[PDB]
């Protein structure tokens, strides 16, 4: 477990690891908005 | 101008979805095999004709859903909604797998309406009507496998079902039954498959690799235009390379796309052959002079010998439970085993 | 080029959102409700989790006769 | 002092939050380049500070 | 009156994401996990 | 200089066949693996695969024919240890260990792999874009997969694909009652790949054979319409793409022959790249999916599915496969 | 917008990147931000793995590669690989995460906002491809730097509290390494032997002390090297020998990298020494041979006479001879005779196994770590499974040796195959017909014909 | 409520990669 | 301009739509079903 002061954070650290998977996806989206130029 | 003549130009109209005449017989039969399969595989059990789950409903998944063939007691009945076993009752009829014998025949007439619709659209372009020839072979194999194997049998009961992991227990089923991987019209088969992706691989690699500059872009795609004359690749640097490389080459570029029709095709073809008869039992199953060596000695081994008892224990494993009707009882004792494991 | 709006065009269009905000949900629900409400079961014969077998027995119904069978389900569901 | 941590840290994740959004929107928007540049030196400072402060609360924690 | 195409494909995209997400979430819970 | 012009040979392209350096490396190792697999193939004594004094013959002359003869791979006993000709004290010894297995599969591998390089090569002389070797890679992904990384993964070349048909057809079953390769998305995406592969060059082949100019008169062939090295296009690609349009759609239609005919070498390239993963992540035992016992009724009964069935036929297979070889009950490798 | 369309770079969206390769701050802005993408992952997977970690569970029941690295630095965990204290880990996430954000916040500075090219802005960060001098001098940096993070891990093992011992007496633990093998005779010695069974290459490394010492040696060599190319550029037999361009060093680099991943790929499926079966779990040989253990063991403790009993086929059931004569495991384990591991070493005599001691010198312990070796071999199915595929549900287990394995060989495979494309690439594209045939002057037709 | 604090968290940061690409979209800015 | 609005193209893409979504309503639903 995570030291305890921190476990109120426990839900976030949760979804930090599938931040970078997201970072490819913003590029299509940055795409999308410029129209794939 | 007469009422056909103006249905005629209704259905041949230019449309985002093109329908004509074939259209009434693809887009309903085609719809409703495609429902029927979503339907069966979302909401509609096994647990009656096999003893299995095979829906989402139940908590399987993609790859464990199917529309389960009927019940062996069934035989080849057709099973229609209104026939004398679901007496139209349409509960009972997805429980005594109506919806497999839907799938199937609607598939088979939508197969048909799909080359139907190759031929008329071949017709009213103007183009040859080889693409529905080389559609012949995909009807052949669904024939051959759906159909005719399982009227070859005792029941549709032995036909595959229609899902993933369902077509994986029908693998397995003809290795270890019919021992299909010995069957030359299969080996054929998978050389016609092979091939074809083969072909497809380096034909596409050779003409990407081979393209004439026509534009100033790194990325060459847009160097080409389809109502250009001139050839976007170099057929004679291709064939050069490819008989410095590999000692022959195509140097005919008809005969070249003819070929990548031709091996697929007449794979699927010979597999198909192969599959009509595994229908009758008519297998490939062993080689009798190896059988008569091996049963008189006892230090011969080969490959195919050690598959024969890989066979015999998919056999013996398998059976109470994939063939549920026979009511095998095969005690622990009998089962073929090796030592420990 | 075959007469009809382009898919671009009807997608983006406010009209169409204005439509299918309704439309689509409503058939979402209509779904969950088909499921969450056991009708599916009723309209399909798909066992519930407590349908499957009686409390005592293992052996699992299977059809075993061709012109009977419905009558055989029926026994089978008579039996829980 | 475990709410005071706790709110330096949950201080720290909104600034960085804010700081996330809000420091390529004002790289890419040209026209706003007196202001969000001070904003961005104040934020970068800012969060630099709550760090540490985590750190140091932490251990007193 | 035109929602530019991107914020559709991307609001439409993560549906599906959120869709098959809650599929692999129901593989593993409920029916069909084993449990 | 007698190297100058050495080399000058070397990188020609008048040569029938293209040599290079990866063919100086090509030639000799792909001429080993071929006479030694003739002559295994034809006059090798029985090998001890499994390494259980159980000798498995599979040469012609020992009682085989086309369909059931292999080069059977080395002992069990020798395990991943290299096994050359010199490590044996006689020739008898190396041939009753499985020896030629282990050179044919090395110099194949080397050698194929400077068939890639040797693509590259011939490529680059010719003022070729460089990227057939590129496609080359998926095949030759999967001869190291099964020659090479499924017996590292597993410990020993006795576990490596035999060099015959039916010992093909030995590895495939075994693997499947091992790994469980059908429910491995892997190889779902390689079965995917050399469908559409198929599917993709009938429907290719099909759709320019329809749309060929008219060249000929009805009683010669079409094939003749075609000179080699001709400028202009033998087909109307505007007409192939007006049926295939109205096939489906207009949109799932090519209108970009480079697009593809890009689309036809990425298609089953992909997919034959994804069940090579997939048969050396298998080798380090990262099987496909274990759905058994997966469905539970409310009591907490198994109801069965498709994969208990596959499950059934895989035990068969395990049970049985290599019937002496075991001792204990966990096939740990 | 600069070089941002097809237009006027060539390149279309989908090879975006490659419009990056003649813009030298926008291409140190991806790189930066990238490598704050590492680092993120580093930290953010580290407390992710923290938060669910079972601290008296085993680490490789738990789904972990992360905390294992830690641990086997020496960080956290105590005699036997027992957790002690969870504090180094969130330390080396909570630090990774915070470096990540300062390497994000530059990335990105560097790419929408920093000047597009660094030449005008500085002639110490400006480069050019072609430029060899300068690309040798970057190169001496990074080696430079290399050589650095190599002495780091040696400063750690040596005076910065040890690293984990597997084969420590007395069971695994944390251990300063006092005296590095410095003598170049065993360090490149490993570098020169055998891939093949029984010899293992690199693999083999089973001491860490030779650990030690081929760090020591990496780090001065490493250093030595980039003084070197800081001073000297490259000859005239590299500079006919190479392509010097962007896409040719990146093709180059994927080629090392992909030999790397297929060598770290062999490390964690094979060696138990930096990879302790304290946290990565037991190797496949290590279980094969603790499943012939735990049966010899069993039979013996019924009576049987493990020497003397006789398999299926008239090999020793229990215990056979290996093909140079030494005493090792019956059963298919015969491969796995060249396993060595600590909980094996106590029953081996100079012969090799040894029948003495293994009649009344195997412990307690010996026959715990046999049963738990056996019971959690690198066996399981993609959905966590277990066993062998013909296994039931019940056991959620894949060994992080499988998972590391796997993902680092698909890895590896890519690469290889991104260095074939690129390097096909940049020799096209530097000899000047990466875009295609020209049609005036096709060199085929100025070939005579080959037959 | 543990999955839900979850699903929010993972809700906020995945809107707040395309709230970028939109602030910048609808403030002209240089995406 | 003048585009219809109820074309053969329409039918299709409802036909397959409106099942697919009232599908997916179902199988999400399913999800949440407990022995
Ligand atoms: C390519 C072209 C394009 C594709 C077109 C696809 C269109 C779809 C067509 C679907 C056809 C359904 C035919 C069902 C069928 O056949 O159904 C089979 C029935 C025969 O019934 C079977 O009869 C068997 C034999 O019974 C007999 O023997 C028993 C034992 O003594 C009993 O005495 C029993 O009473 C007695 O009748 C068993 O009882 C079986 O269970 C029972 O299913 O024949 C019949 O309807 C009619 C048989 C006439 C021949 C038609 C079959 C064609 C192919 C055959 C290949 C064989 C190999
Ligand atoms: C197109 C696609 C092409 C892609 C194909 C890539 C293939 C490359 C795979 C291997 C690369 C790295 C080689 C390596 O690390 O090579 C070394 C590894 C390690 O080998 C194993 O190494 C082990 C080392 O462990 C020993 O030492 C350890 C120390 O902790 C433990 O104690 C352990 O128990 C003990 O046995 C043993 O010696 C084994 O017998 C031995 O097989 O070998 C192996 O896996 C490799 C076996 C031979 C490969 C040779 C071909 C490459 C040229
Ligand atoms: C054109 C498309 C088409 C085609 C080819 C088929 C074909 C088929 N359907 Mg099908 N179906 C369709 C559309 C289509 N369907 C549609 C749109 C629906 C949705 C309503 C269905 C719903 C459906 C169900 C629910 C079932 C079928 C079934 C079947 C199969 C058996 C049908 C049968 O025996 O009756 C054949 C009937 C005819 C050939 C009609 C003959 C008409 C000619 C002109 C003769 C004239 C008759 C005369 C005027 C009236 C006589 C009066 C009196 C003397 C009786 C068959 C393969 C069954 C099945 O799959 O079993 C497993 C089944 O249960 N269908
Ligand atoms: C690791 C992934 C990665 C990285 C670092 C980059 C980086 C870059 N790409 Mg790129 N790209 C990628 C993946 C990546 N790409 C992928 C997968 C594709 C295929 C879809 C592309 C397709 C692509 C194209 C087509 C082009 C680029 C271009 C560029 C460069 C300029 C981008 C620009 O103008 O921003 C404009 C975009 C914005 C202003 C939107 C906001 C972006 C910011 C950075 C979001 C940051 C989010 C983050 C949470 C903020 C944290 C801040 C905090 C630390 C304080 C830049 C260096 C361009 C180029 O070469 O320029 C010459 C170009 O034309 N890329
Ligand atoms: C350090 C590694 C590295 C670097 C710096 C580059 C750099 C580059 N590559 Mg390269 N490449 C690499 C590794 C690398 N590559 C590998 C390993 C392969 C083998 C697969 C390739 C294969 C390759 C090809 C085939 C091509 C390039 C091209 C390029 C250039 C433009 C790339 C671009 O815009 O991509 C934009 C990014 C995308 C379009 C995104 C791709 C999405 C990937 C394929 C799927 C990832 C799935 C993910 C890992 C798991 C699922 C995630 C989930 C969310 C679904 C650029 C110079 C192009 C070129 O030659 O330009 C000159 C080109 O055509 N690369
Ligand atoms: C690969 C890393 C790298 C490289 C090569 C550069 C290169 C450059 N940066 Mg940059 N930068 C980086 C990372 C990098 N940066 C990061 C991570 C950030 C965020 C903090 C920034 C923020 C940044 C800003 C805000 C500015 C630059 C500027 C510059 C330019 C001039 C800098 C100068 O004169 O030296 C200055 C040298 C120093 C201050 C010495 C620093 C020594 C450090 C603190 C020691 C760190 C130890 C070790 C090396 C790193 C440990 C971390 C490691 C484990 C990853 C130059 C092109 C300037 C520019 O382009 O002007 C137009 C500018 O204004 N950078
Ligand atoms: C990241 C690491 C790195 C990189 C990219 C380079 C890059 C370069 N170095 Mg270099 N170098 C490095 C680290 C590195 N160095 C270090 C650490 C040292 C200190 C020992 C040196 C010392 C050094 C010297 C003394 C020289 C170079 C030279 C060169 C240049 C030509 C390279 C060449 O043709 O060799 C390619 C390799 C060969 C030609 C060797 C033959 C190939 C054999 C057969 C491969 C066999 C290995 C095989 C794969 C098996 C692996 C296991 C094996 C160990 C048993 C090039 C710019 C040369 C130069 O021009 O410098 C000015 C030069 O003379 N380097
Ligand atoms: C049988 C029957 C019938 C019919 C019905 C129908 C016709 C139905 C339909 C149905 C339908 C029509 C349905 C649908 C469904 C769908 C779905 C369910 C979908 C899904 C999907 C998904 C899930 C997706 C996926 C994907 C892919 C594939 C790839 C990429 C990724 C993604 C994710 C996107 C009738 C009454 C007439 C009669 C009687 C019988
Ligand atoms: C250029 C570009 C790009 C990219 C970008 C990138 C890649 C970036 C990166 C970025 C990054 C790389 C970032 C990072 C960030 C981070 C942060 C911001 C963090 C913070 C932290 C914190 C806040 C912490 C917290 C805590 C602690 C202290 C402990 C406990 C737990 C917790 C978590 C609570 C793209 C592709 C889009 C395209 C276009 C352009
Ligand atoms: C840490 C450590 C250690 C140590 C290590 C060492 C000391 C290492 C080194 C290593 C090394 C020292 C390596 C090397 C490598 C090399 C390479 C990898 C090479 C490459 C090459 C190439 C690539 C070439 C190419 C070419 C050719 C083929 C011809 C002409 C052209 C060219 C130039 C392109 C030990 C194991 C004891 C233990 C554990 C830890
Ligand atoms: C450490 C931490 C943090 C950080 C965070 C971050 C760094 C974030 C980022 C984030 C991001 C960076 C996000 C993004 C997202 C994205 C998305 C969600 C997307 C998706 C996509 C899609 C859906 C797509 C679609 C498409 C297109 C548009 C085109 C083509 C087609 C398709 C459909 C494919 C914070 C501050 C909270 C604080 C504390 C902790
Ligand atoms: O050698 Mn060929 O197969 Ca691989 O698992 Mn263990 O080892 Mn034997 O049993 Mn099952
Ligand atoms: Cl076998
Ligand atoms: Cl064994
Ligand atoms: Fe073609």
């Amino acid at each position: 477990k995570l030291p305890e002061a921190y476990a109120i954070f426990d839900p976030l650290v949760d979804v930090l690891p599938v931040i970078p998977v997201l970072f490819l996806a913003l590029a299509f989206v940055w795409q999308a908005a410029v129209g794939f130029r | 101008r007469g009422w056909f003549d103006i249905l005629d130009d209704w259905l041949k109209r230019d449309r985002f979805v093109f329908v004509g005449w074939s259209g009434i017989l693809l887009f309903p039969c085609a719809y409703l095999a495609l429902g029927g399969w979503l339907t069966g595989t979302t909401f509609v059990t096994s647990w009656y004709t096999h003893g299995l789950a095979s829906s989402y409903l139940e908590g399987c998944n993609f790859l464990t859903v199917a529309v389960s063939t009927p019940a062996n007691s069934m035989g080849h009945s057709l099973l229609l909604l209104w026939g004398p076993e679901a007496q139209g009752d349409f509960t009972r009829w997805c429980q005594l797998g109506g919806l497999w014998t839907f799938i199937a025949l609607h598939g088979a007439f939508g197969l048909i309406g799909f080359m139907l619709r190759q031929f008329e659209i071949a017709r009213l372009v103007g183009v040859r009507p080889y693409n529905a020839i080389a559609f012949s072979a995909p009807i052949a194999v669904f024939v051959s496998v759906f159909l005719i194997y399982p009227l070859g049998q005792s029941s549709w009961f032995f036909a595959p079902s229609f899902g993933v992991a369902a077509i994986f227990r029908f693998l397995l089923f003809f290795q270890g039954f019919h021992n299909w991987t010995l069957n030359p019209f299969h080996m054929m088969g998978v050389a016609g498959v092979l091939g074809g992706a083969l072909l497809c691989a380096i034909h596409g690699a050779t003409v990407e690799n081979t393209l004439f500059q026509d534009g100033e872009g790194a990325s060459t795609f847009r160097a080409f235009n389809p109502t250009q004359a001139e050839e976007t690749y170099s057929m004679v640097t291709a064939n050069r390379f490819w008989s410095q490389i590999f000692g022959i080459a195509f140097s005919n570029k008809r005969w070249l796309h003819f070929f990548m029709l031709f091996v697929p095709v007449t794979g699927l073809w010979m597999s198909a052959i192969g599959v009509v008869g595994l229908a009758l039992n008519l297998r490939s199953y062993d080689f009798i002079s190896q059988e008569i060596r091996a049963a008189e000695d006892p230090e011969f081994e080969t490959f195919y010998t050690k598959n024969l008892l890989l066979n015999e224990g998919i056999r013996a494993w398998m059976a109470p439970q994939d063939q549920p009707h026979e009511n095998f009882v095969f005690p622990e004792e009998v089962l073929p085993r090796g030592n420990a494991l | 080029t075959t007469g009809e709006r382009p898919f671009s065009d009807i997608i983006t269009s406010v009209r169409y959102w204005v439509i299918h905000s309704i439309t689509i949900p409503a058939l979402f629900i209509a779904g969950w409700l088909f499921v969450s409400t056991g009708l599916a079961y009723d309209v399909f014969g798909t066992p519930r989790p407590d349908s499957y077998y009686a409390q005592e027995q293992r052996s699992i119904p299977l059809v075993t006769d061709r012109f009977e069978a419905k009558q055989q389900v029926e026994t089978f569901l008579e039996q829980l | 002092m475990t709410i005071l941590f706790q709110l330096a840290l949950a201080a720290l994740v909104i600034l960085s939050f804010v700081m996330v959004i809000g420091v390529p929107v004002a790289y890419a928007s040209p026209q706003d380049w007196d202001r969000s540049k001070q904003l961005i030196f104040l934020g970068s400072g800012l969060w630099i500070a709550l760090v540490l402060v985590v750190g140091v609360l932490n251990f007193f924690v | 009156g035109r929602i530019p195409l991107w914020i559709v494909a991307t609001v439409a995209g993560m549906g599906v994401i959120v869709i098959v997400g809650l599929f692999f979430y129901g593989a593993y819970a409920g029916l069909g996990s084993s449990l | 200089n007698l190297w100058e012009r050495f080399c000058n040979w070397v990188t020609s392209t008048d040569n029938r066949l293209y040599v290079g350096w990866f063919g100086v490396i090509m030639i000799p190792t792909l001429l080993a693996a071929t006479i030694c697999f003739v002559i295994a193939f034809i006059a090798a004594p029985p090998v001890d695969i499994d390494g259980i004094r159980e000798p498995v013959s599979g040469s012609l002359l020992y009682g085989n024919n086309i369909i059931t003869g292999a080069v059977v791979p080395s002992s069990n006993a020798i395990g991943l240890h290299f096994y050359p000709i010199w490590e044996a004290a006689s020739l008898d010894e190396w041939l009753y260990n499985g020896g030629p297995y282990q050179l044919i599969i090395f110099h194949f591998l080397l050698g194929a792999s400077c068939y890639m390089g040797r693509q590259w090569e011939l490529s680059y002389r010719l003022g070729m874009r460089p990227w057939i070797c590129v496609a080359y890679s998926a095949p030759l992904a999967s001869a190291f997969a099964v020659f090479l990384i499924y017996p590292i993964g597993q410990g020993s070349f006795s576990d490596g694909m035999p060099l015959g048909i039916s010992g093909t057809f030995n590895f495939m079953i075994v693997f499947q009652a091992e790994h469980n390769i059908l429910m491995h998305p892997f190889h779902q995406l390689g079965v995917a790949g050399v469908f559409g592969g198929a599917l993709f060059c009938a429907m290719h082949g099909s759709l320019v054979t329809s749309s060929l100019i008219r060249e000929t008169t009805e009683t010669e062939s079409a094939n003749y319409g075609y000179k080699f090295g001709q400028e202009e296009e033998t087909y109307n690609i505007v007409a192939a793409h007006g049926y295939f349009g109205r096939l489906i759609f207009q949109y799932a239609s090519f209108n970009n022959s480079r697009s593809l005919h890009f689309f036809l070498a990425a298609w089953p390239v992909v997919g034959v790249w994804f069940t090579a993963l997939g048969i050396s992540t298998m080798a380090f035992n990262l099987n496909g999916f274990n759905f058994n016992h997966s469905v539970i009724d409310a009591k907490g009964n198994v109801i069965n599915t498709w994969a208990d069935i596959i499950n059934r036929a895989n035990l068969g297979m395990e049970v049985m496969h290599e019937r002496n070889a075991h001792n204990f009950p966990l096939d740990l490798a | 917008a600069t070089n941002r369309d097809q237009e006027s770079s060539g390149f279309a969206w989908w090879a975006g990147n490659a419009r990056l390769i003649n813009l030298s701050g926008k291409l140190l802005g991806a790189h930066v931000a990238h490598a704050g993408l590492i680092v993120f992952w580093a930290g953010a997977m580290t407390l992710f793995e923290l938060a669910h970690f079972i601290p008296e569970k085993p680490m490789y029941e738990q789904g972990l590669i992360l905390i294992p690295h830690i641990a086997t630095l020496g960080w956290g965990v105590g005699p036997g690989g027992e957790v002690v204290d969870t504090f180094p880990f969130f330390v080396v996430g909570v630090v990774h995460l915070i470096s990540s954000a300062v390497l994000g916040f530059g990335g990105v500075y560097h790419a929408i906002r920093g000047p597009e090219t660094l030449e005008e802005y500085s002639s110490f960060f400006g480069y050019d491809w072609k430029d060899k001098n300068k690309m040798t001098t970057i190169l001496g940096f990074h080696l430079i730097v290399l050589g650095i993070g190599a002495l780091l891990l040696v400063a750690k093992a040596m005076f910065f509290g040890g690293l984990y011992d597997t084969w420590a007496p007395g069971g695994g633990d944390v251990r300063v390494i006092t005296n590095p093998t410095l003598d170049p005779r065993v360090i490149f010695g490993y570098l020169l032997k055998s891939p093949f069974g029984g010899e293992g290459w690199i693999v083999s490394v089973n001491n860490l002390e030779d650990v030690v010492g081929g760090h020591i040696w990496i780090g001065l060599i490493c250093i030595a090297g980039g003084i070197w190319h800081i001073l000297t550029t490259p000859f005239g037999w590299a500079r006919r020998a190479f392509i010097w361009s962007g896409e040719a060093y990146l093709s180059y680099s994927l080629g090392a990298l992909s030999m790397m991943g297929f060598i770290a790929t062999c490390f964690v499926w094979f060696n138990n020494t930096v990879y302790p079966s304290e946290f990565y779990g037991p190797t496949g040989p290590e279980a094969s041979q603790a499943q012939a253990m735990t049966f010899l063991i069993r039979d013996q403790k019924l009576g049987a006479n493990v020497g003397s009993a006789q398999g299926p086929t008239g090999l020793g059931k229990y215990l056979m001879r290996s093909p140079t004569g030494e005493i090792i495991f019956g059963g298919e384990t015969m491969r796995f005779w060249d396993f060595r591991g600590p909980w094996l070493e106590p029953l081996r005599g100079p012969n090799g196994l040894d029948l003495n001691k293994i009649k009344n010198d195997i412990q307690p312990w010996q026959e715990r770590r046999a049963a738990e070796y056996m019971t959690h071999a690198p066996l399981g199915s993609l959905n966590s499974v277990g066993g062998v595929a013909t296994e039931i549900n019940s056991v959620n287990f894949v060994s992080p040796r499988s998972w590391l394995a796997t993902s680092h060989f698909v890895l590896a495979f890519f690469f290889l195959v991104g260095h074939l494309w690129h390097a096909g690439r940049a020799r096209a594209a530097a000899a000047g017909f990466e875009k295609g045939i020209d049609r005036e002057s096709e060199p085929v037709l100025s070939m005579p014909s080959l037959d | 409520f543990e999955v839900i604090a979850q699903l929010t968290m993972i809700a906020m940061i995945g809107i707040a990669g395309p709230m970028i690409i939109f602030l910048l979209a609808v403030r002209r800015g240089n995406l | 301009v003048s585009y219809p609005i109820f074309t053969v193209r329409w039918v299709a893409v409802h036909t397959l739509a409106v099942p697919t979504i009232f599908f997916l309503g179902a199988i999400a639903a399913m999800q949440f079903i407990q022995r």
